RNA sequence: CGUGGAGGUCAGUGACGAAGCCUAGACCGUAAGGUCGGGUCGAACGGCCUCUAGUGCAGAUCUUGGUGGUAGUAGCA
RNA sequence: AUAUUGGCGAGAGACCGAUAGCGAACAAGUACAGUGAUGGAAAGAUGAAAAGAACUUUGAAAAGAGAGUGAAAAAGUACGUGAAAUUGUUGAAAGGGAAGGGCAUUUGAUCAGACAUGGUGUUUUGUGCCCUCUGCUCCUUGUGGGUAGGGGAAUCUCGCAU
């Protein structure tokens, strides 16, 4: 339901496409708080991003073991854009009058932009996770 | 002549043929018996030529002599055909006296199908159908599709129920 | 101007007091000086037909079965003189609802099939009236010298009757009709005790499909009698009628019992009602009743109502002349009238009174009443300062 | 049909012309007609339109709105009309561009040379 | 030219965004000093939405609509020869409307003859659903004697609640117009006036443009001023057309896309 | 009609060789021409090529499932040529005929007894 | 069988949506192809009888334009 | 009288329709490259009207989010239609060192699938182009066409509704 979601686009972004595909997918379907915290931890080298498609010559680390992968890296610039976005999406939702505590990145998505440059659009979309229910006899 | 009208219109253009996908041809000359453009079936090649038409509910037997070729206005020579199908067929056979069994019959035929289309009354008495065809214009099929998405958004039903639940069960305790 | 507005959902009369140019739909525009409810007698008893007699006297008819006479009185409340309404006397129980609920073994469509009055009009300065009902009953009501009404004679007609129209072109008579109940001419006596059917209409020859053409005349007017040699045996009565079935039909009795011209006004045989005579220049061409004062059909022009939202104008030949307020009316129209020949009084189910100028086809007054209007009458058009 | 040889019928030569017509040629190209009352008082169909004349608009969304012409923006072949205005969301009034063939003159702005224009065309003031 | 323009109204839209955003920082800095000046931006500078800029009796209740004294027996039916989806719509109406005796429509029986049947067996309402293509579209609500009679265009429909057999609470939203509180005056009647509170089910009828939405829910409370709710029942919309006044004869309203040219109005 | 049982002979589409491998080469049938080609030499397992034997029974040709020959009707005059062949031809209303016009072609064809192959075209309820 | 234009014709179709584009959609024709429904769309187009031609593509280390894998690789002294 | 790819000015076309047509429909012999003689592109279409998105909000900036104008932003000065390659997301399916193809079926998902409703033979009535009384008019041959006024069904299925 659109009355429940807030989106935040960003376009023509001078970021490596390939890295973004990763940090996005990494964060796909996470409770916004646990999600934002995780991007701090990649910044501090606590946790790494499970690179999966575009991953040739990524040096294996234990931090990959969290996910199911051996290869994983810490990319700054990418994530810098993605938490920049999430921060925005959060604020959109607060204008829309939502519960931020239930929130989660329902659909994030990244596709290339016009061009040498290699720029890239991003659109993440966050949603209230709907619960709260009861019955009678 | 006629055998020289035919083979010109037959090939070299009878500017009222319909080529069916079938290959079949169809003289749409509002006068012919069989809808098909065919020698001894086109009212243009052939010079003696009959038909039934309707006008109102009045079914006439038009006939075209070859005497009258000089004078294209008084070409057809029509006759009201009774309206008891039984007398009507006898009515027909009377006039066709001594023509090509083609007409002699194909007219009886036209006559029938046209009569068994006084079955419009059968659609128009047992009408009263609560349906009637509505055109969908594709402008409307936007204004009435792109405006709902906007209403829903501007509605926000949840916050409305939230209001008119709290505001209900604060004065119904 | 001043108006008497028949209401149904409150069941009353609303007094309308405004200027020319008044609109209840624009806030920056003119607001009407007064709008007051009077005689709120409920949804079960609403006024069908009114008659205005003079300055301080008007006669009504309710859907309970009643016929009321009301004295009007003016007083003050800038410097506007509103009206007070007081029922003098009432003649009650005049419907015969049982005659209807037996006839319509599915005629067309009405599950409750309530009886009302079709006409409330004078007969001949006379103090004498005629009220006709769909049940077939005609009631002759006279106003007594003591300002108290008395019913003189109750007469019966072959129901159902959807209209009745008198004849006041001396140069007593009337003509009536309803659903599958053809147009018929009735001469009545000066005692009002005797009715006689001088002439009955014949329906036209079948159409293409040889089906019978439906007869359902909704309204009729008269035109001043035919000139020429008056044939013996045949009567002289020119009168046009309208049907539900989009037929504007035109009968001259002198010519014959079928109408000389049955004319379909619209496609699909659209439902039509109310035959209002008007002139193209905003003039009066008609009697106090409403029949056309002319010896020929071709000078005649008619405003009519449909059951969608459209109020049409036609000539005596069917040529469509123009929709009235094609824009502003959105609901059905119940009641149209050609006041003075220079104004229109339209107000249907969209619950607005609309006053239209005849000449420029332009809305003058739009007044929200909140009830479905079923009748309007103007009283005066003198402006207020 | 085209009888003279001096006149071309070519669409290319024609459009080009109209879209490059200098201001004075354009002056003629914007000819409102006169309303039926003035076509009788003046015995003439149509004039080139100037500033402070009254106009009533026929065709378009601004149907039956009458005004008094503000400016003949001849560059854009249009006539900004006072009161016939659109409202932008910042509250600022913006003048709608009507076009002289869709307007109609209700009241003229008479001058010496404009009186002489009517006298030229067969008028009677 | 194109490529001048393309490198102009790019740079201008790079000048303007800076100038715009600078203007908001120097705004935000003196907002930390003075809150009072911020309040004066919010009196003057309006959002100007479509709702802000909208363009501008008890005897009725028992005679035309159904009331709290009777059980409203209601006669559901489908359009001649309808398919699975139509019946897949019946069951939705069977759950939500009261003593709906669904019936199959059996050709002929024009309409007045139907009324005669429904007078006899003594119904309150006729409700009739239609399909053009394999989708449900039209929905009619006729009141059986006299007959104030509506017709609607469902747009939406869909299918995680699994509702109880407790009777659901009504709510209605935005109806200032008298044509509105006639449709308000419809549904008030056509759905139950029973509701048992316990079971905590709520059917809504929020109108916001002229698009009337309809949803069902499951409200639950916390003593901390807020109320949660889970989606239940069918998704939907309607749109009024007609209003016939007579059983079918006459009109009153009838949507024409002539409206829609208006961008506001609403009813 | 008590039509014969319509034999279809070959129901699969005759695709072009390799129209599956390359996106440039199209599903529109074209003969192979290289003399080293297997398709042209009709080796086993390789795609079936259109030959004249697949030709349909002349009695049943053009006949649609309904057992009517398709026939395009533009307007209500063109329809009324089949006044005599309702048992044999099916009035395909043509694709560009509008909404407002169609509803009229359906009125007649229902009345005449012509089975329209494509009703519910543009039309709703 | 198909494409651009010409003459002729269908008192042809057409903002109640021409053409184009899609389409896990239908029909026809051995096939070249033709027709229809649904979606997008926004201003012109089609059959028939004949004319005419800068007329039909898988390739030419084709010509131009656009985009991949190579690769986040070699690489940034 | 004849010549005439220049110049000055017209009128034309079974010509081309933006990778065509002059190189060039547009800041074109322009930008640009070369020491120089020279070489030399690419690039058309918002909309009817800028009504080009006010105002609130997130960000030092780049862009977003609400909200609105417009018939349409499924028309945003990256602007008519918007193909294909190719790319992301989601859903389904398959995957033990090859995939796509042909013949045939299975399963899964999915799409169609009559505003079909009579036909015939009888029987009540009621009407009309029916019977019958009186006509009026267009024309070419009897085997004519159009259309009024009355009356009447107790004869008549002649038609059509019940």
């Amino acid at each position: 339901n659109p009355a429940k979601s807030a989106s935040a686009r960003g376009s023509y972004l001078r970021v490596s496409f390939k890295n973004t595909r990763e940090t996005a997918q990494a964060i796909n379907g996470w409770e916004l708080t646990k999600a934002q915290k995780y991007l701090e931890q990649v910044l501090d080298h606590q946790r790494a991003i499970p690179f999966r498609r575009f991953n040739s010559s990524i040096g294996r680390t234990a931090q990959g073991k969290e996910f199911g992968v051996t290869k994983a890296r810490w990319p700054a610039k990418s994530v810098k854009f993605v938490q920049g976005l999430l921060q925005n999406a959060a604020a959109n939702a607060e204008a829309k009058g939502l519960d931020a505590t239930k929130l989660y990145v329902s659909h994030i998505q990244v596709n290339q932009a016009p061009k040498e440059s290699s720029p890239s659009h991003i659109e993440l979309v966050v949603t209230e996770k709907e619960e709260a229910v009861a019955k009678a006899a | 002549s006629d055998e020289i009208v035919w083979q010109v219109i037959n090939q070299s253009f009878c500017s009222h043929r319909i080529k069916a996908p079938n290959g079949q041809n169809f003289c749409r000359n509002e006068y012919n018996v069989t809808g098909l453009c065919t020698r001894q079936s086109c009212p243009l090649a052939n010079s003696k030529y009959a038909t039934v038409k309707c006008d109102n509910g009045k079914l006439y037997l038009y006939m075209k002599t070859p005497e009258r070729a000089h004078t294209p206005a008084k070409l057809w020579e029509r006759i009201k055909l009774s309206k008891n199908y039984t007398k009507a067929l006898q009515q027909i056979d009377e006039h066709l006296l001594h023509w090509s069994k083609f007409f002699r019959h194909k007219c009886k035929q036209r006559f029938t199908k046209l009569t068994q289309v006084m079955i419009t009354e059968r659609r128009l008495a047992l009408r009263e159908e609560e349906r009637h065809y509505v055109g969908v214009a594709p402008k409307v099929k936007r204004r009435e599709q792109n405006r709902e998405r906007k209403a829903l958004v501007a509605a926000k039903i949840e916050k409305a129920i939230e209001k008119e639940l709290m505001d209900r069960l604060k004065s119904g305790a | 101007m001043r108006l008497l507005v028949s209401c149904v959902d409150s069941g009353s009369i609303k007094e309308v007091l405004c200027n020319i140019g008044t609109d209840t739909s624009v806030q920056s525009a003119l607001q009407p000086f007064h709008v007051a409810p009077h005689l709120a007698e409920g949804l079960k008893a609403y006024v069908d037909r009114m008659w205005v007699i003079s300055e301080d006297e008007a006669i009504l008819a309710r859907n309970s079965g009643v016929v009321e006479l009301v004295k009007i009185s003016k007083h003050l409340k800038p410097k506007f003189d509103i009206s007070e309404f007081e029922i003098t006397s009432s003649v009650s129980d005049l419907f015969d609802d049982a005659k209807l609920e037996s006839l319509s073994s599915k005629s067309v469509k009405r599950t409750k099939l309530v009886d009302g009055f079709v006409t409330l009009c004078p007969i001949k300065s006379n103090n004498t009236f005629v009220a006709a009902t769909k049940s077939g009953l005609l009631h002759i009501i006279k106003k007594g010298e003591d300002k108290k009404l008395i019913k003189l004679a109750s007469l019966g007609l072959k129901a159902p009757v959807e209209f009745l129209q008198l004849y006041d072109l001396e140069d007593y008579i009337f003509a009536y009709g309803g659903e599958e109940n053809l147009i018929k001419l009735v001469e009545i006596d000066s005692s009002f005790q005797s009715l006689k059917q001088i002439w009955e209409a014949k329906n036209v020859k079948n159409d293409r499909l040889d089906m019978r053409v439906p007869v359902w005349p909704m309204a009729l007017r008269f035109l001043e009698p035919s000139p020429g040699k008056t044939e013996k045996g045949k009567l002289n009565y020119q009168f046009a009628a309208i049907t539900r079935w989009s037929h504007l039909t035109k009968y001259s009795t002198q010519h014959g019992r079928k109408p000389f011209a049955q004319i379909d006004l619209l496609p699909n045989r659209e439902p039509l009602s109310q035959m209002e005579v008007f002139d193209a220049k905003g003039e009066n061409v008609v009697s106090s009743l409403g029949n056309f004062q002319s010896e020929t059909f071709n000078e005649l022009n008619v405003i009519t109502t449909d059951y969608k939202k459209n109020v049409f104008k036609f000539d005596g030949n069917g040529r469509m002349l123009g929709k009235v307020g094609r824009d502003d009316i959105t609901g059905s129209s119940t009641y149209i009238h050609v006041h003075d020949g220079k104004y229109l009084l339209q107000g249907g189910l969209d619950r607005y009174v609309r006053i239209f100028d005849i000449k420029t086809n332009k809305m003058l007054v739009k007044v929200y009443v909140g009830s479905r209007i079923n009748f309007i009458v103007m009283l005066d058009d003198v402006e207020i300062e | 049909a085209k009888q003279s040889l001096d006149v071309s019928s070519d669409r290319r030569k024609a459009r080009k012309a109209y879209f490059t017509a200098p201001s004075s040629q354009r002056r003629v190209l914007l000819s409102a007609p006169l309303s039926k009352e003035l076509r009788a008082q003046y015995g003439i169909k149509a004039l080139p339109i100037r500033r402070d004349d009254e106009v009533l608009v026929v065709r378009g969304s601004k149907k039956g709105q009458e005004g008094k012409i503000s400016s003949v923006y001849r560059l854009k072949f249009a006539v900004q009309v006072d009161k016939v205005t659109k409202e932008k969301v910042n509250g600022a009034s913006v003048p709608i561009n009507l076009h002289p063939s869709k307007l109609v003159i209700t009241k003229l702005h008479l001058d010496k040379d404009r009186k002489a224009l009517i006298q030229r065309k067969g008028g009677k003031l | 030219n194109k490529l001048k323009r393309q490198e102009i109204f790019a740079d201008i839209k790079h000048e303007k965004n800076k100038e715009r955003h600078t203007m908001r920082r120097k705004r935000a800095k003196e907002e930390r000093e003075n809150p009072e000046l911020r309040e004066q931006r919010l009196k003057e500078n309006v959002t100007q939405t479509i709702e802000n800029t909208r363009v501008y009796e008890d005897d009725l209740m028992r005679y035309f609509n159904s009331n709290s004294n009777e059980p409203p027996k209601i006669f559901l039916t489908t359009n001649v020869n309808a398919k699975k989806s139509a019946y897949e719509f019946a069951n939705i109406l069977i759950e939500i409307l009261p003593n709906v005796t669904f019936v199959k429509r059996k050709f002929g029986y024009k309409l007045k003859e139907i009324s005669d049947i429904c007078i006899k067996r003594n119904f309150t309402d006729i409700v009739i659903i239609n399909e053009d293509k394999k989708k449900v579209t039209g929905l009619t609500f006729i009141h059986l004697p006299e007959g104030p009679t509506f017709y609607f265009k469902l747009s939406s429909f869909v299918e995680h609640g699994r509702p109880t057999s407790h009777i659901p609470e009504l709510i209605l939203n935005n109806f200032q117009t008298r044509l509105g509180q006639t449709v308000g005056r419809l549904f008030q009647s056509i759905l139950p006036q029973n509701p048992d509170i316990e079971g905590r089910q709520v059917i809504t009828l929020h109108n916001q443009r002229d698009y009337i939405f309809f949803r069902r829910h499951r409200y639950v409370f916390k003593d901390n001023e807020r109320v949660g709710l889970q989606e239940l029942g069918p998704q939907f919309t309607l749109k009024l057309k007609r209003l016939q006044r007579g059983i079918k004869e006459e009109t009153e309203w009838e949507h024409k896309p002539e409206m829609d040219k208006e961008k506001k109005k609403f009813y | 009609l008590p039509h014969p049982k319509i034999v279809k002979k070959h129901t699969k589409k005759f695709k072009r060789h390799h129209s599956d491998r390359y996106h440039r080469v199209a599903e529109n049938w074209r003969k192979q021409k290289g003399i080293d080609s297997v398709v042209r030499r009709r080796f086993r397992g390789n795609i079936s090529q259109p030959k004249i034997g697949y030709g349909s029974n002349k009695k049943t040709k053009f006949l649609s499932p309904s057992g009517h020959k398709t026939f395009l009707v533009a307007n209500v005059k063109d329809l009324e040529t089949l006044t005599m062949h309702t048992k044999t031809y099916a009035a395909e209303i043509a694709h560009n005929i509008s909404a407002k016009n169609r509803v009229v072609i359906l009125a007649r064809a229902k009345a005449l007894g012509i089975k329209v192959t494509n009703p519910k075209g543009r039309l709703a309820l």
